[PDB]
């Protein structure tokens, strides 16, 4: 497992 | 979102008042539509509802008032399965095989040159919900012949929202108000504030659907890949789904199975003041910090305040201090429809004066090996009044700067949870290089747009309507504004124009309150009720709000009936 | 029975709608909505119902940003058949009072009605409604779209993860 | 891209005429920026490079005029590995293990918070090329434990590019022109087409870089992977890459490995004319087609062309006919300067009236169930020019209509090889309901943008400079325009802006030809020659091509110290 | 042993360099380029050297279109170091005749000068004038712009899919 | 292998 391809998704409702 | 409820000490009369400001969309079928129902017999009320709800979401009775904001609290999990040998859509439970439901779906498909044709997946569910391609979040998470990963969302199984609303749309009182909310523990994924006719205290909860795990679990249940991606997705359970042990927990007074009991859910009520800018629980009101509720809701005095929650809960207090300009020192309607729109600007407010004493002098810059003139940047700042208003002049250059600077190592005095708002503070002197960078960029950003450093707000933020440019106010919460006016577009593509698909801002905002002679509502939709450039309702309400004119909204028989505009009609046919 | 519904209209077009029950009471807010919001309404229909791409084209996104973002229509399709499908329309409908199953079906018919109104004619949503995605709804439809608002926290997040997750 | 050579038969002077018209980027590094480089006995050339390229890519000199359009021939192709297994790094190569080579790289990439984090991958090259994910082409398609994918583009290899176009810009005669296309044979991705001075005929060639694979290796070569996906990429080898006898081929004139032989690829001289708007090489001159070359160069007759193909060759037939409506017969620099932004819709020319005949009467509809009125359509389109003239009415009706009929069965007269410019052709009155359905949307559409359905076309299609929207004319390739001016942007926000980052449009264009006196261009750069609003060179050359202004570019060393603007300066600085 | 070049402009500015030797041509004509496109020209190079995220952001896409197209930064980056490696950039240099390698040489010496120019003051290139990205180039770094553009049709279509390629 | 999960790229140059 790489964090160097970790996309971040939106959580934030809005 | 922004709300406030202030109970009777605030206000200083016999009932509280309800400040309701969602900020949200302006176009698209979640955005707000108001109206009033009045159901012989059964309810009276006014607010508004997405396109397409048919009850109030947010607004108002004879009796009560609330809004809602988007809550810090997850409310939903992943759960990594265990696959069976062999059988990549079945999935093992403390070793027993479980079969994945599938469902083929065909959809029917409009191709480039216009011909239909079908497009058939084979899908999954598993007990915990829908089966979720995880690799976009990272590649290691791919579905395999070992591991299958599910999402949990506990409103997929939580069929009691649209009544609760309902209910809330019938109640005859703040006590009952909270009740229908503990009854139904069924909101979904926002904070609640009310205020109720003859009560001294406003109410503000989180109670509603949440996941329900446990601490131990938390240590215990989360796999590997979930520590992993567990930066990416704060708070969020990930967990491994072959272990009952793991399963989300029902507390003896859990409304839903897998959900937070309603005695573990936060909630706080004040004579004074109760607000929420979409931080977590912790400071419904400053003066009463709530802690020790399950971690899923969020911190509750280990981090940061935004500087939006900031800016609202200073505005609560100078407002009770009577230090913020305004009359007296009660939050009245009036005032308090006043104060919302006022448009001060957190981050000009305390840190623009540090910032300017720390690079202006000289104003003659070398930046990037680049000789760069601030001296105009640095006397239009100087001169601006710390505000978003219409007139306010240099506040988009403030905008264009602020946004861009670093926030790493930017602040000397941290965060400190007995001082939250006014902590973090201390612009560092070793920033001045990086602040001088982000200066030169945003001198060159409003360069590129056409308008002055120093032009007046109005003509760079607008909405446009019958080919009118209306000036408006406000700003975006990173910059520390409470009145939130954000626009999407780049300064350079003509401005901050409203007109596309702003930024979660300003729409739906009503201040309520609950005279002798019955509720009171003033009231804003921005964008106008109508999405049809026709209509005389595509752009009435946007001039009124640029105008800072709030509507009193007609709500008894006598008051609708004898509204300057008032038309009635009859729709009726069989069924 | 007849839906019957008063609709007065104040200031700002703001409108209060009088009925002597709940199914009326749904059937003149549906009008409403409809009246002065019909093009984004007859868009999302097609979005809660997984209908986009036929109409508008599987890799086209969706147009209005919400709480669902905006992926392809054909991953949203996908999406809203598998997440809100026909049992799930079912137990959210078994979950409800009589009253509401009332209102909303009052609030499908007053859509229809105003549908039925802009296809026959009128000065009013000229941008859509003459187009094929304008057309009547069902009581389940608007269904799916109360179960869809549910749904922002969680599932609206991970639509085209969700729409695009198979095995190996 | 269009281009034309007319030769001296078409001209009727003593030298042909070169028409060059890349369709290209209006912003970025790749668009064209026009100078002319002088070195003492080395080279006098002028024309555009890419911003960042040292020499001339398409332009003249005192000998030849040349330009250049993308070609249909593919440039690349996968290769399916066959891994060793448990070690996916690894792939078979006649049963012999082969590893992949790993690069391990860091890139620093800024953060919201302004520090910078490392971000690292190991990628991998096989000996085809780099490895390349296409679980995005489709999810079977993914790196497995048993298989992988690689990519190989023909000009990865070839180092020969920069230098063709730097002997080019010092070629003396069209002979020598030819001469080194073929030594060289690098041309990586486009057509070519040269005119000389002495020379009788122009030429064509699609002489470059270009994979060499023979049918019988794609017979037995593509894997059944290749074989699903071959029609998303057409005539791209989707080879496997586990058998040696796979490899792309090398013809005893091959210059470069792997590459097809400099005889095997197309050419043609001809008297009268030749020409390309991006279809294959087949019709470089209607007259004379071309056919038998490989299949990567595309197809040469089992395709209908372009709508842009065939206004560009009946544009070129219709001058030397004497039958477009400009006096005589010949293709003479000055007629086809006009001719070539003369801006006539090949859809509107050959359909429109068989459209209008078929759907205008009655001109009241009901279309999905809906009342529709096409009276103003119908009639608007009826008194339109079929033109995209700056004062033509109507037209971005037309586009917005075309656009949208779908294609499937509206002909009656199916492409014909024997008639590629006037097949299909032939309206079907079965597709009335489908073009009603058309027709109601793009009335819609131009009612939503604000626009009038008659308004003239350069108030829809501008390019704004010093806050003026200065009227263009010309449009998109999909509507049969030649003269291409193609916004990105919808109607419905704000017309055809070219303002943002409009699709392939006219660029650097020049009409040159070589009377006795020495080499004559006439020029545009459509977008002007500088990025920066500031400078007098961002919108100068953009207000002379609104205005239909061609420039005539000074060449001789008179002709640039005679120029009515000249200034002259010198860069000295040690090596 | 030194550049110099003639640099002659005419209507519309297009300059007509003129000079006695490749290295000086290449001069003049990397100055014009960067008199006229500065801000286009340096955000390219972070673009073809695969520092754009250093600057701009690993998630934000490219600034401008071209035969690239507009991934993200990140990919983009790794896209360009994978695949014009010092290595790549070794093989092209060795290959070209001694001419091009003195005008690409003068090409980057000439854009630097104007770069130095821009630098130190002047009411051209505002938008971008002062940025960290405004910085010299080597006449290698002129070679990875050239040889990106021979990779229009094939790798740089897939150079997301080129930077995302790793083994299970 | 589902003909129907693939996505063609942009094949295009300058398109
Ligand atoms: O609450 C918010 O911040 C946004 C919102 C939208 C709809 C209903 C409640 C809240
Ligand atoms: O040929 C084209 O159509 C576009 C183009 C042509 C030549 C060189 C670069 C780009």
């Amino acid at each position: 497992f790489e964090p160097g391809r970790t996309r971040a998704p939106s959580l934030q409702v809005g | 979102s922004n709300m406030y409820g202030f109970g009777t000490a605030a206000t200083g009369e016999g009932s509280g008042v309800l400040f309701g400001n969602p900020h949200w969309y302006w176009k698209g079928p979640d955005r707000f539509y108001q109206a009033q129902l009045t159901i012989d017999g059964e309810a009276n009320v006014s607010g508004v509802s997405f396109l397409g709800l048919p009850v109030i979401q947010i607004g108002f009775n004879d009796s009560v008032a609330w809004s809602h904001t988007v809550s810090t609290a997850r409310r939903f999990g992943f759960f990594q399965l265990s696959l069976v040998q062999g059988e990549p859509t079945s999935y093992l439970r403390d070793g027993v095989p479980v079969k994945m439901k599938p469902a083929t779906i065909t959809v029917p498909s409009r191709n480039a040159d216009g011909s239909v044709s079908d497009v058939t997946r084979t899908l999954y569910h598993s007990e915990f919900g829908p089966l979720v391609n995880l690799a976009g979040l990272n590649p290691a998470l791919a579905w395999s012949q070992g591991t299958a990963f599910a999402i949990r969302d506990i409103n997929g199984e939580n069929f009691r929202t649209l009544r609760t609303w309902m209910r809330w749309n019938q109640a005859k009182s703040l006590d009952e108000f909270i009740a229908i909310q503990k009854e139904e523990a069924s909101i979904p994924w926002v904070n609640t504030v009310a205020v109720g006719r003859g009560s001294a205290k406003a109410w503000y909860a989180d109670i509603g659907a949440v996941p329900n795990v446990s601490p131990a679990q938390t240590a215990a249940c989360t796999t590997p890949f979930g520590m992993a991606v567990g930066q990416a997705l704060p708070n969020v359970p990930f967990f491994d789904g072959s272990r009952s042990e793991c399963d989300w927990l029902t507390d003896a007074d859990s409304v839903q199975k897998g959900a937070v009991g309603v005695s573990r859910m936060p909630s706080l009520q004040r004579d004074d003041y109760v607000g929420n800018m979409n931080d977590s629980y912790w400071l419904a009101n400053v003066h009463a910090p709530l802690t020790g509720y399950p971690a899923i809701f969020g911190p509750a005095g280990t981090s940061a305040q935004t500087l939006r929650t900031r800016m609202g809960h200073t505005m609560a207090l100078e407002r009770l201090a009577g230090t913020d300009g305004y009359a007296g020192n009660k939050a009245t309607s009036a005032v308090v429809r006043e104060m919302v729109l006022g448009s001060r600007v957190f981050s000009a407010e305390r840190f623009k004066d540090e910032v300017l004493d720390l690079i202006c002098t000289p104003a003659q810059w070398t930046v990037n090996g680049a000789a760069v003139d601030a001296a105009q940047a640095c006397a239009v700042l100087a001169a601006w009044d710390n505000r978003g208003r219409k007139d306010s002049r240099g506040s988009h250059l403030w905008d264009e700067f602020w946004s861009r600077v670093p926030t790493a190592s930017l602040f000397t005095v941290p965060f400190s949870a007995a001082d939250p708002l006014n902590t973090p503070r201390g612009i560092n002197a070793a920033a001045a290089d990086a602040l001088r960078q982000a200066m030169a960029t945003a001198i060159a950003r409003v360069g590129q747009s056409g308008y002055a450093l120093d032009a007046p707000r109005g003509e760079v933020l607008y909405a446009t309507r019958g080919g009118t440019r209306l000036p408006l106010y406000g700003g975006c919460g990173a910059m520390g504004y409470f009145t939130i006016t954000c626009s999407e577009n780049d300064i350079t593509q003509g401005g901050y124009s409203m007109d596309g698909q702003p930024n979660a801002s300003n729409s739906y905002m009503q201040v309520v309150s609950f005279p002798a002679s019955g509720v009171q509502a003033h009231t804003f939709l921005t964008f106008s009720l109508s999405d049809d450039p026709a209509s005389p309702h595509h752009g009435d309400y946007t001039k009124a709000y640029s105008a800072g004119q709030w509507l009193r909204v007609p709500f008894t028989e006598a008051e609708i009936t004898g509204n300057a505009d008032y038309r009635t009609a009859t729709v009726k046919e069989l069924e | 029975s007849t839906y019957s519904a008063e609709i007065r209209r104040t200031t700002m077009g703001v409108p209060h709608i009088k009925a002597g029950n709940w199914g009326s009471a749904g059937y003149g807010f549906g009008y409403v909505q409809a009246q002065d919001n019909l093009c984004t309404m007859a868009d999302s229909f097609l979005t809660y119902r997984g209908e986009r791409s036929r109409h508008l084209g599987g890799s086209a996104q969706l147009v209005y940003n919400s709480t669902l973002g905006r992926p392809r229509n054909i991953d949203s399709d996908f999406f809203h058949r598998h997440v809100i499908s026909d049992e799930a329309v079912d137990r959210t409908m078994a979950a409800q009072p009589a009253k509401l199953l009332q209102m909303v079906e009052g609030f499908a018919a007053g859509y229809n009605r105003y549908v039925r109104e802009a296809k026959a004619g009128g000065s009013a949503h000229a941008a859509c409604r003459s187009e094929a995605w304008v057309q009547p709804i069902t009581a389940r439809d608007v269904w799916r779209r109360i179960y869809a608002a549910n749904l922002a926290g969680g599932y609206s997040n991970f639509a085209e993860a969700i729409a695009n997750a198979q095995p190996p």
